[PDB]
């Protein structure tokens, strides 16, 4: 769940 | 003796580095505190001697080898040893301090710096600002042997510095979060050093913050929301735990859990 960060 | 878990950059991939921090997480925490599915470090108030560190031997390509301390309290490098000299960081207050007189207690010389380890300190040492600082495999090889030839006389103080914020980013902050230690798998899967972007950065700045607001929070809901930074740089808030359960891997203690 890293996609909060693009 | 302390814990002790072992890695090497000589070799190292993706699995291998992933199995470290594992491993040092493994070691950090109990188990006995786990909020909205992440792990809580131990309380310092009360904590035993006998269980206040733990030891990362990091070994290179070079055939170097020194070994950190790290506290289970926060995570966090206090120093480390290289042969027959220890070196710890500036303690805070007098428990600590006569905390780490537990650490290498065999060792011929011991040190400790007029300096902590905190990066605004360390970066003003280094010359250098952690979003220039590069991260990956070679620069922590580079930082083993750095640390090695400290005593000797073969490594300045702004290297130390510099090779003291690598150590404490791939090991520390890749322990507390998911997402860092994501960031270094992918350095090391490409080969590629390269210094960490705003995201790093600031989740590395706001580990402290973030584990109050989730131990605080209402039923995971904040009561103020945290800003942090995406990649590009732009700025975005966070109002729940929710969208941190994969980001934040420990937490330091900052309260009891509520009833």
């Amino acid at each position: 769940g890293f996609g909060l960060f693009d | 003796q302390y814990p002790i878990i072992n890695f090497t950059t000589a070799g190292a991939t993706v699995q291998s580095y992933t199995n470290f921090i594992r491993a040092v997480r493994g070691r950090l925490t109990t188990g006995a505190d786990v909020r909205h599915e992440i792990p809580v470090l131990p309380n310092r108030v009360g904590l035993p001697i006998n269980q206040r560190f733990i030891l990362v031997e990091l070994s290179n390509h070079a055939e170097l080898s020194v070994t950190l301390a790290l506290d289970v309290t926060n995570a966090y490098v206090v120093g480390y040893r290289a042969g027959n000299s220890a070196y710890f960081f500036h303690p805070d207050n007098q428990e600590d301090a006569e905390a780490i007189t537990h650490l290498f207690t065999d060792v011929q010389n011991r040190y400790t710096f007029a300096f902590g380890g905190n990066y605004d300190r360390l970066e003003q040492l280094a010359g250098n600002l952690r979003e220039n600082i590069e991260l990956g495999n070679g620069p922590l090889e580079e930082a083993i042997s750095a640390l090695y030839y400290y005593s000797t006389g073969g490594t300045q103080l702004p290297t130390l510095a510099r090779s003291f914020i690598i150590c404490i980013q791939m090991i520390s902050e890749a322990a507390r979060f998911q997402y860092i230690e994501g960031e270094m798998r992918t350095r090391i899967r490409y080969n590629r050093r390269s210094a960490p972007d705003p995201s790093v950065i600031t989740l590395e700045n706001s580990w402290g913050r973030l584990s109050t607001a989730i131990q605080e929070s209402n039923q995971g809901a904040f009561a103020s929301p945290i800003q942090l930074q995406r990649r590009n740089g732009s700025k975005f808030s966070v109002y729940d735990v929710s969208i941190l359960i994969p980001i934040i891997a420990l937490m330091v203690y900052r309260c009891a859990p509520p009833p």
